[PDB]
C-alpha cells in the first residue's frame, strides 16, 4: 500500500491565525490512505520520498500585492518550520481570479508533518473542494 | 425506472437491477429474489437524479461572507449561493451595490444578479446626493405653489423659491 | 468700464449640497470689475458678449469615473440652469492629477448670472486660489 | 398665471405681466392696456416651462450612430436620446450587449439601460454556446424517454442518451 | 463692432471627408457678430488680432491613440493651410472621455479664415453644442 | 505495469461543441499504457488512486474574461459530470499569454472516465503538443 | 494701443536651469504689440488687466509623475515670484502625450513680468511653435 | 535697511525710500520730508521679506480634510498644512499609513512624511496579524521555559510549547 | 559518414555501425556483414540531421486560423507557419495590419513580418482616409493646371480649384 | 505664371498682379505700369508654392535630442526631422531599437522608420545573445567537421563536437 | 529503488550562456536518487515513463516580456533538443512577481538527458533554492 | 537542557537524552553511560536553536546583484541579504533611490529600507537640481548683501541680486 493522500477546501480552511490552512480530509474527493492528518498537517507514517503539491485559488478586487503561497515542513528535532517549495505572485496587476500550484519530491521521516501557508491568506476564494487543495504521494 | 446490469453472487445468473430515484444511493444491489435497496442519502450528500452510485455526492459547495444558501443542501440536491442584500454577482464576487451621484438617479435598485441602475436627471429633475435608493424627483414647482422663483434649480440642486 | 471679475478657490468652495462653486471674489488674487458676484454666480450689470472661463483642479486616489465640469447661465426668465459650456472627463484612468479649463463667449443680459458646477465635486482639489477658479470679461 | 415684473419699454411704468405658458414664449412684452402677448414656439425650439424668455429654447439634443431618439423635439421639451436595440447605456456610450459563453446562461435580457445578466448554468442544466439570448436548459433527461445513459452532460454540453 | 463669435458643435459638425468640422452658426448659443463664416472656417472681414479658441470633447471604448487638435489658418496667398495652435493627446490610456481646449492670439488680415481639425474625427462626441465649439474675438 | 499516460494537443482539439478538449494519444509525446481513451477522456481499466494532470497554454489580445480550466470524471452511474479539480483565471488583466496547470490524486473505478474542460476554450492557443496536454498516472 | 502678444515655443526654450521657459517673439507667429519681453518674461508698460494665457505640449514614453504647469508674476517689489495660475497633472497614466492650457486675468502693474515654468520642463516637447506657447492682452 | 526707487507722487523728483520690513508693507511711500512709512500686514495677509509692496500678501493656503496646519497664517508668513496622525504624504495627498501583513513586521512607524517601513519576520521570530504597529517579536523560546516543544513556529505564529 | 558503436548479436564483436542520413532513420542497426539499414521517414515525420534514432520525429507543428504553411511537413524538415496576407507577427501571434489615419500614409505595406509604416504626410501632401494601402499623394496644384485657388488643402484634405 | 488680384494700394483701381514663385514672396505688389515683385526669402524662412505672401513663412520646425534633420531649412522648404541612428519613430517620437533576445534572431535591421524585426531560430540555428544586429546562425553541424555529437544544440546555444 | 530527484536553484544556477539552467545536487533539499547529473541535465540511468517538473520564480520591474519556460530533451542520437513541455507567460502585464510550472509524463531512455531552459532568464529570482527547482521520478 | 527520548542500542533501557545547542547537531545519540555527542555544524550549515537534527541546515539563502550579506553564513544562523547603497527593499526588490526634481528637496536620504523622502521647497528655498541628496536651500538673501534685486527667485531657481 503506497501512501497517498488529498485533502481539499473547507468551510473552516481559513483559520486567520496566520497557522497553516486546515482541508476536509473525509468527505467528498477527500482521503487518506497511509498518511494521517493533525491541524492541517499531512502527517508522515512512512518515511520516505514524496511528490507534495497544493493548489490555492486566488482572487480579488483591485489591489502586501504579494501572495506567497508555500509547502512548509515540521520537525519535532527543530522548533521552526522548514520552507520547502514557494511560490510568490502578484496577481492585482475590479475582479480578478488567478491559480497558484505547487508540487516536488522532498523526504520525509516518521512523525514530521507538511503544512499549507498563504500570505495574505484573505485572497484565497473557496468554493467547492475542487479549487484548493493539499496532497501528497509516496514515489 | 432505468436499470444496471448485475450477476447473483449465489449462482452467476445475469440480473437486471432497478437504479435507485433522486435522494437516494445503491445499499445493496438486486438479487434474484428481491429488488435493489435504495437507501436515502446520509446528512450533507444528495443525489439529484436517478442513479446507481453506491454513495451519494457531498454537498461540497460553501458560500462566502458576501453570500448566503440560495438553496439548502438536500436529499435531491447540493447547496447553492447568492449574494447578500447590497451586493450583486460579477464574474463569481459579490460586489457593491454603486450609488449614482448627484445630477443621477436610481430607475432600478440593485439585486442579487444586477448592480444598481442609474441615469443623469431629465430636465425638470434632481438629485444632489451620491445615493443607492434616491431618484431624480422634480423641481419645486414655483408656479404651482404661487411664489416666486429665487433660484433656478438643476440636475443636482432642486429650485429655489422665495414665499 | 469694461466688465471683469477673476474668482477663486476658497475654503467654503465645496458646499456639498449639489449647488454651484462658491469662490473668493476680494481677497488675494480674485477681484471684480463692473460684475457682481452672489451665492457662487457671477452677476451681470451690464448686458453684452463676455469670454466665461473656469478651471478645476482634480485629483484623487484610484477610480463614478466621469467628471462633468460646466458652466451654466440663470436667468429668471427660465426656472431651470442652461448649459453654455461643458466638458467630460475621466481622468481616474495610484495618485492622479488632471486639470479642466473651459472658455468661450455668450450673450448675457443684466441680471443674469453664470456658475460652475462639477460632479461628482469631490474630486476638486482645493490648494490655494491659483488652481480652480472662474471669470469673465466683456468681449 | 405667474408673472414677472418689466418696467414698460420707453414709458418708464414699472409694471406686473402675465408670463407665457410652455411651448411658448415672450414675443411682445405686457404694456399699459394690453397683456403679455405669447407666440409659440418656431420649429425645433422649445420651452418646458412658464417663463418670460424673448426666444424660446434651442432643441440643441444630438443622438450618435447607437441612438435613437426616445422623444422628439416638440414645443414643449427637447429631443432626448436612447440607445439603439442590441445596445445599452454605460457612461454615456451606447454598448453592445454581452454574450454569456458556454456554461453560462441568460438570466436577463440586455435593455437600452442595461446588460445582458448572466450565471453559471446551474447542475442539470446546460449551454453549449456564446449567445445574447439562450438560457440555461435542463439535460436531456434519458429515465423519461425511456433510455439508457450514454454520456453524461455538463455546464456546457447536454447529456447524451443512446 | 467689436468682431466676435461662438459657433457650436451640430449634427453636421462630422464630414468624415478629411476636411475641418463645420459648425452652427445661428441656433442657440451659435452667434456671429462682424465675422462671417462659410463651409466651417471663420471669415474675417476686419483685419487685427483675435483671440481663437475651440475645444472638442473627446471620447471612446478602449483604444490611431494619438489624437490631433488644431486650429489653421486658411490664406488665398498660399496653397495650403497654416497651423497656428495644435495639441496632441492621447486620451484612450472601459469607456473614457476627454476634453481638448485651444486659444491664442493670431493676426488675421480681412479675408483670411480660421477652421478646427481633428484627426481622428471619429472620436470626437457631439451631445448638445455645449461640449465641442469654435469661436473668436478682436483684441 | 503501473497505468499511465499523456496525452497531447492536436489538430482537432478544440471542438467548439462545449464538450471536452481531444487530444493526440499515438504520435509524437503521445502515449497510453494501461489507460484507454474515448472522445477526449482518459479511460481508467484499472481501479485505483490517480495523479490526473492537464495543462492549457492561453493566449489573447486584449479582453468571460474569466477562464475557468477544470478535469471533471464521468461515471456512467449519474448522469452529470463531476468536477475534481479546477481553476480560475483572468490573465487579461496588446498580446498576452498564459498557462494554467493543475494536479492531484483521485480515485477512479475501471469503466470511469476523466475529461478536460477549457470555457471559453477560444483562448486555447495550440502550437506543437507541448504546451497543451493531459495526463495521469497511478500511485 | 490695446496691449498684446504671442510667444512661442523656440529651440531655446528649454533651458534645464529651473528657470522659466523662454520664448520666440519676432518670427512666425510670434509677436509683442505694447508689451516687452526680456528672458522669458512678458514685461508690463502699461498698468491694467491682462487676460494671460499659456499652452504647454507634454509628452513622453512610460512613467516625477506628477507635472507642475504654471504662470507666475515677478514683481520687483518681492523678492520671489508669486502663483497666479497653476495646474497639476499626471498624464503618464507606451508613449503618451498630453496638453495643458491656462488662461486668467489678473492684475499687472508697469514693471511687473508674468513668466512660464514646468516642473518637470524635460517633459515638454517641442516641435514647432505651435503647441507651447504663452500671450497676454489688455481686458 | 534696503531701499527702493521711487519717483515721487506728483512732484516728479526722483526718489530713495526705505523698504519695509517682513510683517509690513509700504501704507505710505516715502516723500520729500518723510521716511517710507510701514503699516503692520491686516489679518489673514503676510510679508516674509523685505518688500515695497502696496498690500500685503494672502495667506492664501487651504488644508483639506486629511491635513492639518504645520504653521498658522502670520504675519511673516503663509499657513502650510501636513497630513494629519494616520496620513503620510504622496505626491501631494495623504495617504492611509499601510500596516505589515502576517509574516512581516513594522521597522518603522509611519509619519507624515513616511509609509510604515515593513520587513519579512527574520527566522526565529514572527508576527500574526495585519498591523501598522507591531513588530517581529521573537519566538517563544520553550528551552528557556524548562518546556519541550509542541508545535514549531513560522514567520506568521508563535511556537507552542506544552 | 558518422557512426555509432554496436555489438554483433550473434556474437558480440564490437561494431562500427553507420548512422543514418536526414530523411531517415535507423530501421535496422549495423551486423558484421550488412551496414545500417535506413528507412525513409514514413508519413507526418521527419529527420531533419544525420542520426541514428529508431523512430523519425513527429511533424507536431500546428498553425492556427490566422496563419499557413510556409514549410510543409517534409521528410527533412517539420512543418512551419506564417502569418496570412494581412496579418503580421507579433509575440507568436497573428495581428491585422495597421490602417493609416487621415493625415497619415503609408511608406510600407504589411507583411507577414512587419506591420504596416506609415508617416504623417509632409507639407504638399494628403490623405484623407484610414486606409493600409493609400500613400499621402501631392496635393492637386492649381498653378499646374491654370486654374485659381479655391480651398487651400491640408495633410488630410485635397487642394480645391475653380474652373 | 498665376495670377492674384489686386485692388491698388491708393488708386483703387482693380488689378491683376504676377504671384511669385517659391522661394520668394512679394516685396512690392503690381501697379499701373510695374510687375509684382519678387524678393527672396530671408534666411531662416521658405515658401513652397507660387503665392502672394507680404513675408516668407518661418522655417519653424525643431528636432529634439534624438533626431537629425531630414532635410534643413531652405528658401523652398522648412526643415524636417527624422530619428537618428539606433531610433524609430513611432507616434512622433524616436524610441530605441530594441534587440532580439536568446532563441531569436534579427530579420531586419531597425531604420528611422520601423525597430528591429525578430523571428524564433528556427530548428537547426541559434541566437546566444540579446542583440538588436544578430541573426540566427546555423547550428556547428559535426557531420561535416569529421567530428563526433558532443551535445546537442538548441535555438539558444551552439551545438557542441568533441 | 524507484528513480527520483529533486534539484534546487543555486548560486550559479543562471549562466546566461543561453545553455540551460544549472542546479544544486546535495545540499539542503536537492538529491539524486537513481538518477545522475551532468551541466544541468538529470541524466537518466533506468529506461522508463517519468513525471520531470519544473518550477522557476519569475520577478520584474515593468516590462521579448514572453518568458518561455521549458524542459527538453537531449538525447545521443539525433544534434538537436526536443521540447517535450512548454509554456509561455507574459507576466508583466512598479514589481511583480509569477511562478511558472510544469510538469508531465515522457518516456526517458538510458543515456537521455532532460535540461530546463528559460528565455528570458534575466526573469529568474533566486532566493533560497525553494521557488525555483527541476525535479522528476519514474511511474 | 532539553531532552528527547531514545533506546540503548545493547540493551533497550529506555534513555533520556540532552539535546544539542544552537551551532551543533547531533553526531551520536546518547547511550547508558555516555552522553549525547553534540558535532559542531559543518561549513555553510548551520543551527540557530537548541535542537536534535541529525545534520544541520543549509544555509541556502541567495544574495542578488543589487544586495549584499547583511549577516554571513554562521553555525548559529543562516545568511541574510539587504540591498547595496543606492537602492532599498520593496517587494522583495532592490529598487533604484529616487531623485527629488526642481522644485523639491530631499528631506531624508535613502536607506536599504527607505527610498528617498522629499518635498517641495518651502517659500524662501530652492532647489535647481533633480538629485537624490540635494535639499532645499535659502534664497540668496540680496538684502543681507546690500545689493538690489535683480530677479526674484521661485521653488526651482535662485534668487539673483545685481552687484
Ligand atoms: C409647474 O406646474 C404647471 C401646472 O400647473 C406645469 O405646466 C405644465 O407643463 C407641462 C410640461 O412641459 C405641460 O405638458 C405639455 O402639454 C401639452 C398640451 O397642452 C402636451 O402636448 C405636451 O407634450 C407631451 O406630448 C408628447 C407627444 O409629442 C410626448 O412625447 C410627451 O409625453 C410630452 O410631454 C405636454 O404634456 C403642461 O401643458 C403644463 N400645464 C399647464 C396648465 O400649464 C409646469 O411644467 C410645472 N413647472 C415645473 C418647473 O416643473
Ligand atoms: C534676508 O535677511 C534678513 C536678515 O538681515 C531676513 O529678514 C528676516 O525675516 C524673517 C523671516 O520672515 C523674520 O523672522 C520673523 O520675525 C518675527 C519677530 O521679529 C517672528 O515673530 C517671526 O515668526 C516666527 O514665529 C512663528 C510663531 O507664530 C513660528 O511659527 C515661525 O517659526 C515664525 O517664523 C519670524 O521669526 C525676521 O524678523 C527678519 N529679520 C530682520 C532683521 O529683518 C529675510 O528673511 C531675508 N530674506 C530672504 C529673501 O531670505
Ligand atoms: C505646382 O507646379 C509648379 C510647376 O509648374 C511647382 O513649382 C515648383 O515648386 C518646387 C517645390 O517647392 C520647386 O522646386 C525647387 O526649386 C529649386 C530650384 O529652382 C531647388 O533648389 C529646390 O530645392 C531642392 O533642393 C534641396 C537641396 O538643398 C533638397 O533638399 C530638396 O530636394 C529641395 O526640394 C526645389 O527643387 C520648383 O522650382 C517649382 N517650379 C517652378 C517652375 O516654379 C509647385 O510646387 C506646384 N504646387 C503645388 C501646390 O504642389
Ligand atoms: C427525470 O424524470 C423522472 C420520471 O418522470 C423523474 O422522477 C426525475 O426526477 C427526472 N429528473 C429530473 C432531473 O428532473
Ligand atoms: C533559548 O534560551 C537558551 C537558554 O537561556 C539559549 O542558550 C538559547 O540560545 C535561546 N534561543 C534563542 C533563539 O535565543
Ligand atoms: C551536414 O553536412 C552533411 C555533409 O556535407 C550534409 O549531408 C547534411 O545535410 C548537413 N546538415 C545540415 C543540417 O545541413
Ligand atoms: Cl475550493
Ligand atoms: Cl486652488
Ligand atoms: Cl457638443
Ligand atoms: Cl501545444
Ligand atoms: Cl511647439
Ligand atoms: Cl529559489
Ligand atoms: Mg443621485
Ligand atoms: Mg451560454
Ligand atoms: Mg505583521
Ligand atoms: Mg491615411
Ligand atoms: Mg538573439
Ligand atoms: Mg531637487
Amino acid at each position: 500500500v503506497n501512501p497517498a493522500a488529498h485533502l481539499t477546501g473547507a468551510n473552516s480552511s481559513l483559520t486567520g491565525s496566520g497557522g497553516p490552512l486546515l482541508w476536509e480530509t473525509q468527505l467528498g474527493l477527500a482521503f487518506l490512505r497511509g498518511l494521517s492528518y493533525h491541524d492541517g498537517a499531512l502527517v508522515v507514517t512512512k518515511a520516505g520520498y514524496y511528490y507534495i503539491y497544493s493548489k490555492v485559488q486566488l482572487g480579488g478586487v483591485g489591489c502586501a500585492s504579494t501572495i506567497t503561497h508555500g509547502l512548509y515542513k515540521r520537525t519535532p528535532r527543530y522548533p521552526e518550520e522548514l520552507e520547502l517549495l514557494v511560490s510568490q505572485q502578484s496577481p492585482c496587476g475590479r475582479v480578478w481570479w488567478d491559480s497558484s500550484f505547487l508540487g516536488g519530491v522532498v523526504h520525509l521521516e516518521a512523525g514530521e508533518e507538511v503544512v499549507v501557508r498563504v500570505l495574505d491568506e484573505r485572497l484565497v476564494r473557496l468554493r467547492d473542494g475542487t479549487r484548493s487543495y493539499f496532497g501528497a504521494f509516496m514515489v | 425506472t432505468p436499470t444496471y446490469p448485475w450477476r447473483d453472487a449465489e449462482t452467476g445468473e445475469r440480473l437486471v437491477c432497478a437504479q435507485c430515484p433522486p435522494g437516494t444511493f445503491v445499499q445493496r444491489p438486486c438479487r434474484r429474489d428481491s429488488p435493489t435497496t435504495c437507501g436515502p442519502c446520509p446528512p450533507r450528500h444528495y443525489t439529484q437524479f436517478w442513479n446507481y452510485l453506491e454513495r451519494c455526492r457531498y454537498c461540497n459547495v460553501l458560500c462566502g461572507e458576501r453570500e448566503e444558501e440560495a438553496r439548502a443542501c438536500h436529499a435531491t440536491h447540493n447547496r447553492a449561493c447568492r449574494c447578500r442584500t447590497g451586493f450583486f454577482a460579477h464574474a463569481g464576487f459579490c460586489l457593491e451595490h454603486a450609488s449614482c451621484p448627484p445630477g443621477a438617479g436610481v430607475i432600478a435598485p440593485g439585486t442579487p444578479s444586477q448592480n444598481t441602475q442609474c441615469q443623469p436627471c431629465p430636465p425638470g429633475t434632481f438629485s444632489a446626493s451620491s445615493s443607492s435608493s434616491e431618484q431624480c424627483q422634480p423641481h419645486r414647482n414655483c408656479t404651482a405653489l404661487g411664489l416666486a422663483l429665487n433660484v433656478p434649480g438643476s440636475s443636482s440642486h432642486d429650485t429655489l423659491c422665495t414665499s
